[PDB]
């Protein structure tokens, strides 16, 4: 297939300003992506998402949000006021622990113990469109002025006193605190290790030789023939698979009273009640589609090798003689060809997530005794997010203390089902030979392996490979004349190009009018 | 014949910016000077002084009951004598005497490098990155320490840097092919042989991801205040000077790294050709091409890694490791999110949205102004470049020349 | 198309419930009919509702707590508990205006390693710690001298004995097996005739005819099949602990979730319950760690080759000489050669293994393919000792925590939990799930079911496998309902895998069918 052609990126009108936000100032707007500039082509400069200062004409009669909760001057987090002056920070303005006369307010004597090392990402919002952290969903360093701490089961770190020749574990970092969010964070050392290992080798070889051959002579007369063929064939194939997966932490997420991160907080009641989609979106946009609600901490490491190797190699020959003697005259003739053909092919991919650069670099090039314990010991100090389960971005606001919010969750949830699908990866074109298609932004790309260049991973080193198909974008829903309305994708962005894999979920979507 | 290059005439003049005491002119790039012709060279834009028609509506502005510093950064009364510089010229804490109090209350904390350069500007032509716009030196009075996390050593994140992660990974990749023929037989008549091999290799190491935050971010003094010294009017060349020094966006979040790669491609043929027509001919051609790539690390493994990797020798991994250990200490940004820079223009200022679109159009032109659509094409197809100031293209084939123009 | 995603299903609501008098609030919920699996959509997270009630009657207060109340907390404390020098409260309320603190525990002293983990209530069903359900920093006193080695440990009040009962059972074995079997033939035929006539008569006549054939065949065969089975595995065992009987000391945490519990029956609120804090918590455990491997290589190689051979020669000469003179040479032949060889090599490698305990150095050395040094199995027994995995547990239902002591109507919520439970047990297997493919296992894991794949297969349902066949096991369905009263009944179909397919392996478990009194 010849290379697709650029498009320039697209983007509809300006929708109007929405009114002037009471207490924001702010007048806001949104495009919608029409098209992004999919294979090259001239991106947009333009945001879909446009913000304007605006004096409102009208106070901002709701900014009484809370009464008998202390409610912090820079944000509208309201603390329980056994917090105020309790001796933590429990707002980024500080009010709660200013001209706190009395120090015996603090709560507990808990701060020698620092926070969770890595507790920050569980906070963090996730773009299952990108699979990019947002902002911060949970306040990863709030505590409720409690004082929950964790037994770290590795906090044995060798200390050599010269003076005392004492080869001894030092005690720090025994436990850490937890914050408020975190339900659980069950320190737990598991290994599990899974490899298989297959070869198929086969090697045929066939001869076939005929001679025919008469003479009669007395004037001579003498006829040959011969036909000949062989014919070499062999198929080598070897698959190696290595995971092994390292686990350190299991962590869950309160499904109560979730402290919202204050950035989220305020740019949560910014949003309007009524149905605004733009400013949905970009809440989206920052936070993430998703928020994180159970984690495990630990290290993976990845091997795939494969390796087909196939020769074929044929000879054919044939001849017929003929002679006429007794002056004389000698006649022959027939075919012949010769072939060969060869072609191996051999790919890797070596993988590691988890607790050093330069480790988990060394792995990735070398499996050793060696690289496996330098991994592991590099995977005490900077563990990684290895699994979690997650909800839409809209759930937690049924469990906030904020309450129902309804009107904000619904508002949300309908803006949500949209935007998966407007700024969803099917919408760039067909990527070629399993490329991926990405959106990021306005603007597509193809992520290409290694066999595959171009734009759109189109051209090829070699001339046809099985190459997997892809669904197209869902169409519009149908009219629903009935109660029941109807949407329709086909698997053809790209079709299966070598008879690849048909993708293979639903060809036709249906839903209530 | 090579085509000079062609530039439009002058715009009018502007109208006299009545703060800016400046008139200005636009002159488009009718041709880019293609085949070798003159280099348009020439500045885009060009202004002169002018004794202002009326007088200038201030860009100076109250801000009430913030403290306003010595640079024209506001700035809320708690971070006054934090002892942390929280505006320009440490002005917030000059204005304090008495009662310091640090947020990092009872101890020391490192100042992180990867969250100092955090927010990179990019020029979305070439896509090099410019300096942070970012004021990461500012911390909004928190303490939010992190571990380096390949160290132990802790670091104050700055306010701006929502996320700082060393989410860790390392990865390498590999592909060989290979593939090999031989071919035996008015007319034409050929027996060949013919071999390809394909090798590709590249490796990435992944340090870490920031994410920059989405709102209440404060950006350097002398950014706002190149915002500030704009016309207000449309005025393509002091726009597209402002994009050139600051880039047409920037990182609003991105991923520090390492990246190595080696590739490696042969191909051999040998024909025997003969013709009749109503000749006998013997070739051999053989192309072998590699080319090795590395980026990120401290210069002295990087490049013993890169020779030792493009050499057939086996690395050891002991000097891999040396590599991507030093990457810790000179990363490279490998990849981004890209956001309008003209998102980072403040709402609360003079004109604010009017400089934003301005901006917009600005990044508009200057993305058509300097596209190669206008190039002449190539002859043979190959891919048209645009150099520094003139436009080429180049083919690989035997068609070859300055356009491809013969073969 | 092979896959096809199923989508969550759950089911209508149920009524509304009446308003709890203490809550003052009612609820709703719904039964997840169909967990989404191969990538289906799943369900909105609201198998739960809520609504607020007017106080259509009031209820009884909070129980009486004798003792003293800890402000924030509201645990109810003894009063030999103030002043104390510990923080009993979870808060400082305890401690807070004493006019002198009496430290009891004045020297050095380190909670048990790994026991707070331990005050973690468990999930059975799938073996996995959930929310604290008891909090095991609260000490009551104690301050009795416990030591391991030279440190000494503060044991909590909940806790009646954390003792390091030290044992390691290793385990190995290793076989191995080869046969090979060669078979060959070499045949050989070769014959050879002459019949010729000369005479004399004037006249002559001569003739001769000339015949030859040889035929040859081999035949050659070989199966070479090599087989190793290596498992090994250390169980290592370093402390055991107990819980008290009896008057345990609750965490905060589900305290207060017991404390909001409905007291009208209603399935999602215990339900949210178990998914917080689990089923279960563990009154004895033994503590330690777990390395096992397991190798299995199959190495078979076959050889064949055919040679097959044809010869064959005629002439004739007949020559008759009276001058007259007439000859003929006539001479014919046919050669035919073939050779056949097909030759296969197979190799089939799979490990598998596992480890629990320890710092994460030595699990990961452990967990590359090489079987340890005796030295570095040292280092992680060493290290098993302060972060030990749970080997064997003994487990009481969460219910049992409920107690007078704590909540008013106990035997209305115990009863509640059982209920719920016995519901939850049904509504979390993995029996609801679609079966794998590949000998895939399906682990429910909420509203949606993950296929475990095993080694050496990949994708959604571990579709994807280069091994052609390979045993699959059965998987019991769902049993089925209560069968009516004239004795109770349940039968299991074994169906959800069919046990006999791709060179079935393992039958289901038993039992099929189950039957009870009602
Ligand atoms: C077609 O041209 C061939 C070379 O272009 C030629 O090959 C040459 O033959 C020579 C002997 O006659 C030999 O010494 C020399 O090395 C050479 N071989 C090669 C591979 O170039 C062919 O003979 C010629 N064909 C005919 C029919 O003349
Ligand atoms: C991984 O890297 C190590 C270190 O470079 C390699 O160790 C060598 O191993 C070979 C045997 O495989 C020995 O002959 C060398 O003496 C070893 N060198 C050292 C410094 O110990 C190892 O070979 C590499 N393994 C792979 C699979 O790449
Ligand atoms: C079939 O004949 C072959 C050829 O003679 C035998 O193989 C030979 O055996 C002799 C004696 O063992 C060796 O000295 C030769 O080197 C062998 N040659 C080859 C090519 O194998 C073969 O053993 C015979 N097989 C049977 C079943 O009779």
């Amino acid at each position: 297939a010849a290379t697709p052609a650029a498009v320039t990126c697209q983007l509809s009108n300006w929708s109007e300003w929405t009114d002037c936000f009471p207490c924001q100032d702010k007048k806001y707007r949104h495009r919608s992506l029409l098209q992004p500039n999919k294979f090259g082509g001239t991106i947009c400069s333009g945001d879909i998402w446009d913000q304007a200062s605006c004096s409102s004409s009208t106070t901002c009669v709701r900014q009484a949000q809370c009464g008998q909760d202390f409610q912090c001057k820079e944000t509208g987090r309201c603390l329980k006021r056994h917090l105020v002056c309790n001796g933590d920070q429990d707002c980024l303005d500080g009010s709660d622990e200013d001209d706190c006369e009395d120090v015996r307010a603090i709560d507990e004597d808990c701060s020698q113990y620092e926070p969770i090392p890595g507790s920050q990402k569980a906070a963090l919002g996730y773009n299952i469109l990108t699979q990019e952290d947002a902002q911060s969903v949970y306040d990863a360093s709030y505590y409720g002025g409690q004082c929950e701490t964790v037994y770290n089961g590795e906090w044995r770190e060798l200390r050599y006193d010269s003076t005392c020749e004492r080869l001894y574990y030092g005690d720090d970092e025994k436990y850490f605190r937890k914050p408020y969010n975190f339900l659980k964070y069950h320190f737990e050392a598991l290994a599990d290790t899974g490899i298989s290992s297959e070869f198929y080798d086969n090697a045929n070889d066939l001869l076939s030789k005929v001679k025919k051959d008469k003479s009669d002579s007395f004037h001579s007369q003498d006829t040959s023939f011969l036909n000949e063929l062989n014919k070499y064939n062999e198929k080598k194939f070897i698959f190696t698979r290595i995971f092994t997966k390292v686990q350190t932490a299991h962590f869950k997420m309160r499904k109560d009273d979730i402290m919202l991160d204050e950035g989220m907080l305020q740019s949560l009641m910014e949003l309007p009640d009524q149905y605004n989609y733009g400013m949905y979106a970009k809440f989206i946009n920052d936070y993430g589609t998703h928020y994180i609600t159970s984690g495990s901490m630990g290290g993976i490491y990845e091997y795939i090798l494969v390796i087909d190797k196939a020769k074929m190699e044929s000879l054919g020959i044939t001849s017929r003689d003929i002679t006429t003697c007794f002056h004389c005259k000698k006649f022959g003739g027939g075919k012949t060809e010769r072939a060969r053909k060869a072609m191996a092919v051999e790919d890797i991919i070596s993988r590691v997530r988890g607790g050093s650069s330069g480790w988990s670099g060394g792995l990735a090039q070398n499996r050793s005794t060696i690289t496996y314990r330098s991994w592991g010991r590099s995977l005490k100090y900077n563990p990684v997010v290895i699994d979690f389960e997650m909800q839409p971005i809209h759930e937690v606001l049924r469990h906030t203390s904020l309450g129902p919010l309804e009107a904000k969750r619904q508002n949300l949830r309908r803006a949500l089902d949209q935007y998966l699908m407007e700024f969803n990866a099917c919408r760039c074109g067909p990527c070629f030979n399993n490329g991926v298609p990405i959106l990021e932004g306005t603007s597509c790309r193809c992520q290409c392996r290694l066999g595959s260049l171009g734009a759109a991973c189109e051209q090829t080193q070699t001339e046809g490979a099985k190459a997997d198909g892809s669904w197209s974008c869902w169409s519009s829903w149908s009219v629903c004349r009935a109660g029941i309305q109807e949407r329709r994708r086909e698997c053809d962005n790209p079709a299966p190009q070598n008879g690849g894999a048909s993708c293979p979920g639903r060809k036709v979507q249906t839903q209530a009018c | 014949s090579h085509i000079d290059c062609r530039m439009s005439p002058w715009s009018e003049w502007s109208q006299c910016d009545p703060c800016l005491r400046q008139m200005f002119r636009s002159r488009s790039i009718e041709v880019f000077g293609q085949f070798n012709g003159k280099r348009c060279t020439d500045a885009v834009g060009d202004r002169r002084q002018c004794v202002p028609t009326e007088p200038c509506e201030d860009a100076e502005d109250d801000c009430g009951n913030d403290f306003q510093c010595s640079t024209g950064r506001c700035i809320k009364m708690r971070l006054r004598c934090n002892g942390d510089n929280d505006c320009g010229d440490f002005s917030d804490e000059d204005d304090c005497e008495s009662e310091p109090r640090p947020p990092c209350r009872d101890r020391v904390v490192e100042e992180s490098e990867l969250a100092r350069t955090a927010g990179y500007g990019i020029n979305i032509l070439g896509m090099d990155p410019l300096s942070t716009p970012f004021d990461n030196e500012f911390y909004n009075g928190l303490c939010n320490r992190d571990r380096d996390g390949n160290t132990l050593t802790y670091y104050r994140r700055p306010w701006n840097v929502a996320s700082l992660i060393y989410e860790t990974k390392g990865e390498k990749n590999f592909r060989t092919e290979h593939y090999e023929e031989q071919i035996e037989a008015l007319f034409l008549s050929y027996s060949s042989k013919k071999e390809k091999m394909f090798l590709h290799v590249k490796g990435e190491i992944h340090l870490g991801r920031f994410v920059m935050r989405n709102r209440d971010v404060v950006l350097t003094t002398t950014f706002v205040d190149d915002i500030k010294a704009l016309p207000t009017t449309y005025e393509k060349g002091e726009y597209f000077a402002f994009l050139e020094t600051y880039g047409t966006h920037y990182s609003s979040s991105g991923s520090l790294g390492g990246l190595y790669e080696l590739i490696y491609v042969l191909d051999k043929a040998s024909m025997k050709r003969k013709g009749v027509e109503l000749v006998n001919i013997t070739s051999e051609n053989l192309i072998d091409d590699v080319v090795s790539l590395i980026r990120g690390g401290t210069r002295k493994y990087a490049f013993e890694l890169k020779e030792k990797l493009l050499r057939g020798t086996v690395i050891d991994v002991t000097d891999f490791v040396n590599w991507a250990s030093s990457i810790n200490d000179a990363p490279v940004l490998i990849s981004q999110k890209l956001s309008p820079i003209y998102n980072l223009v403040p709402v609360k200022m003079k004109n604010a949205h009017l400089k934003k679109q301005n901006l917009e159009r600005a990044i508009e032109d200057y993305i058509n102004e300097f596209s190669v659509r206008k190039c002449h094409t190539c002859q043979n197809g190959g891919t048209v470049i645009l150099m520094d100031g003139k436009c080429l293209c180049a083919c690989p084939f035997k068609f070859e020349g300055i356009a491809c123009e013969i073969s | 198309v092979t896959l096809m995603p199923i989508d969550c299903e759950l089911s209508s609501w149920s009524s509304w419930t009446t308003c709890d008098p203490c809550q003052k609030k009612r609820y709703r919920y719904a039964y997840l009919l169909q967990p989404s699996q191969f990538h289906g959509e799943p369900c909105n997270f609201s198998d739960k509702e809520v609504e607020d009630c007017v106080t259509n009657r009031p209820c009884r207060s909070q129980v009486r707590c004798e003792g003293f109340v800890c402000a924030q907390t509201g645990r109810c404390v003894n009063r030999r508990l103030l002043c104390n020098g510990d923080n009993d409260c979870g808060d400082q309320s305890d401690e807070a205006n004493c006019r002198r603190i009496y430290k009891k525990c004045q020297h050095e002293m380190d909670q048990y390693w790994g026991i707070g983990s331990l005050a973690s209530g468990i999930n059975l069903f799938t073996n996995s710690f959930e929310g604290p359900v008891l909090d095991h920093r609260y000490y009551a006193g104690g301050c009795s001298p416990h030591y391991i080695l030279n440190t000494r440990f503060r044991k909590p009040y909940n806790v009646e004995s954390y003792t390091p009962q030290t044992q390691g059972k290793y385990e190995f074995i290793l076989k191995e097996y080869e046969s090979y079997s060669d078979f060959e033939r070499n045949v050989t035929e070769k014959m050879a005739s002459k019949s010729g006539f000369s005479f004399g008569f004037e006249l002559g006549i001569s003739s001769q005819s000339d015949r030859g054939k040889h035929y040859i065949r081999r035949t050659k065969r070989f199966s070479h099949t090599k087989s190793v089975f290596l498992h090994a595995r250390s169980d290592l065992e370093v402390a055991h602990y107990k819980l008290k009987p009896r008057s345990l000391m609750l965490h905060y945490e589900f305290l207060q979730r017991v404390k909001r519990l409905p007291l009208e029956y209603s399935y999602g609120e215990y339900r949210d319950l178990f998914r917080d804090f689990g089923t279960h918590y563990i009154t004895e455990a033994v503590l330690g760690g777990i390395y096992e491997y397991t190798l299995v290589m199959n190495k078979e190689a076959m050889e064949r080759g055919d040679y097959t051979l044809n010869n064959v020669h005629a002439c004739a000469k007949n020559d008759f000489k009276i001058s007259l003179g007439v000859s003929v040479g006539k001479c014919r032949g046919i050669l035919n050669e073939i050779k056949d060889r097909n030759k296969r090599d197979t190799m089939v490698e799979d490990l598998v293994v596992l480890v629990r305990g320890g710092a994460s150095e030595h699990i990961t050395t452990l967990a590359y393919q090489e079987l340890p040094t005796a030295d570095l199995m040292q280092e992680w027994g060493d290290a098993v000792q302060y972060n030990p995995a749970i080997i064997k547990v003994k487990v009481e239902p969460l219910y049992e925590l409920v107690t007078a002591t704590d909540f008013a109507y106990s035997s209305t919520v115990r009863q509640n939990m059982k209920q719920a439970l016995e519901e939850f047990q049904k509504e979390v297997s993995s029996c609801h799930c679609a079966p794998c493919q590949g000998n895939g296992v399906p682990v429910l894991k909420g509203s949606r079911c993950d296929c475990i794949c095993p080694v050496g297969s990949q994708g959604l349902a571990c579709e994807v496998s280069y091994r052609k066949n390979t045993p699959i096991d059965g998987k019991w369905n769902c049993w089925s309902n209560w069968s009516s009263c004239s004795g109770r009944r349940k039968t299991r179909q074994r169906q959800c895998n069919n046990p006999p397919p791709q060179n079935g392996g393992s039958p289901c478990s038993g039992p099929a069918s189950e039957t009870l009194d009602c």
